């Protein structure tokens, strides 16, 4: 299948740059155009500007002209964006999107690069378990977790059972405490009966401090 | 103007 | 450039009803070399990247279902969603590409059901938080609607107010319902002076304050 794979989340400091990736697969790269488009809330989307994977050339918005730089490594079939003198507004999620001409639509996109602008430096979280009790349990079913406290910047990423384990999860929104650190929560509602033959493990990535965590959660 | 500098890259 | 405008700002309606929604450009999008309004619309979900519905205003992308239909012409689009599914939550996005590409500020479809009360429960904080000098009690309430709720923390009866923050989720894509997440910090010592901790939960679907607790150290 079509698959637009983009770079991972990046804390960087205002005035820096930053480059990141994103490499096509399930199709070859020359046969669509690339575009880039900023999301810097959920009911915003801006544009940055268009690659020609097959020439190499781009056009840029005037908005982003000596800000943004397109390049392509066709043999690895990966495009790039590079971003210079980076405020705090740049920060914003990074999508890049495929056209195949002009008068089409971006028929697919990648799943987006995070980027942080900030002078704050990155921490890692630290992962506790929210265990199952008779105080989480709802007849015949009990909830647990894990608690991703105190990390900087966004993205965590939560998954459980290595991706075994989606339904009935709920990964809150982070809340930003008055430290300008981050805590998240991620839940799961399972069988009570079961708590003794099943495993329940969360895992936890948060690449700008490389904190990969697998943390198993037990009845207390 | 934009609208032909997208014209032209798209040919 | 082209200014892209969306109105409503957002809608909530209960699965199988119509909607419509409105995309104006500030000039045509009217591409004259082939006659196409170079207008698109993009549905996107919840964590999700933006996903193609529609282009030159009125072709739907392979794929996507017949219950979305673009129309319009000259500054003023519309798309309408014939029978809402669940499924279909999302902000929907309009794009006109004629120019230097631009994009409406979204409209945020939300979906109504029936009041469902939350299920309460409640985490002590893990002994390996403990052993490093905070205590974060975790209060959880899944899948109810409609969004508004309030938490009430107690320790040993007395309302807490300044420890604590919360977080609700986005709306569920199957069920239609929300979940939060509330933690009350407080230090190790002063977790340890107290028994009863207890959050407190008000909501449409409860007719009464529901109380989920545990004493500390059992």
């Amino acid at each position: 299948e079509v698959q637009l794979q983009q770079s991972g989340p990046v804390l960087v400091k205002p005035g820096a740059s930053v480059r990141m990736s994103c490499k096509a697969s399930g199709y070859t790269i020359t046969d669509y155009y690339l575009n880039w488009v900023k999301q810097s809330h959920g009911k915003s989307l801006e544009w940055l500007g268009v690659l020609n994977p097959y020439s190499g050339g781009s056009l840029y918005s005037q908005t982003f002209k000596g800000k943004a730089t397109l390049t392509v490594d066709r043999s690895s079939s990966t495009a790039y964006l590079e971003l210079n003198s980076l405020t705090s507004e740049d920060s914003a999620v990074y999508y890049c999107a495929r056209q195949l001409g002009r008068g089409n639509g971006l028929d697919y996109w990648g799943q987006g690069t995070s980027v942080t602008v900030s002078s704050v430096s990155t921490k890692g979280p630290s992962v506790f378990p929210l265990a199952p009790s008779s105080k989480s349990t709802s007849g015949g079913t009990a909830a647990l977790g894990c608690l991703v406290k105190d990390y900087f910047p966004e993205p965590v990423t939560v998954s459980w059972n290595s991706g075994a384990l989606t339904s009935g999860v709920h990964t809150f929104p982070a809340v930003l405490q008055s430290s300008g650190l981050y805590s998240l929560s991620s839940v799961v509602t399972v069988p009570s009966s079961s708590l003794g033959t099943q495993t329940y493990i969360c895992n936890v990535n948060h690449k700008p401090s490389n904190t990969k965590v697998d943390k198993r959660v037990e009845p207390k | 103007d934009f609208q032909d500098e997208l014209d032209e890259f798209f040919k | 450039n082209i200014m892209m405008t969306q109105s409503p700002s957002s809608l909530a309606v209960s699965a199988g009803e119509k909607v419509t929604m409105s995309c104006k450009s500030s000039q045509s999008v009217l591409h004259s070399s082939d006659q196409k309004n170079y207008l698109a619309w993009y549905q996107q979900k919840p964590g999700q990247s933006p996903k193609l519905l529609i282009y030159w205003a009125s072709t739907r992308e392979s794929g996507v279902p017949d219950r979305f239909t673009g129309s319009g012409s000259g500054t003023d689009f519309t798309l309408t969603i014939s029978s809402v599914q669940a499924e279909d939550l999302a902000v929907y996005f309009c794009h006109q590409y004629l120019s230097s590409y631009t994009f409406g500020g979204g409209t945020k479809l939300e979906i109504k059901r029936t009041v469902a009360a939350p299920s309460v429960f409640i985490f002590p904080p893990s002994d390996e938080q403990l052993k490093s000098g905070t205590a974060s009690v975790v209060c959880l309430l899944n899948n109810f609607y409609p969004r508004e709720a309030k938490v009430q923390w107690k320790v040993d009866n007395a309302l807490q107010s300044g420890n604590s923050q919360e977080s609700v989720t986005e709306q569920d894509s199957k069920d239609s319902t929300y979940s939060l997440s509330s933690t009350l910090t407080l230090s190790k010592a002063d977790y340890e002076k107290h028994k009863v901790y207890a959050c407190e939960v008000t909501h449409q679907g409860l007719s009464s304050p529901v109380t989920k607790s545990f004493n500390r150290g059992e």
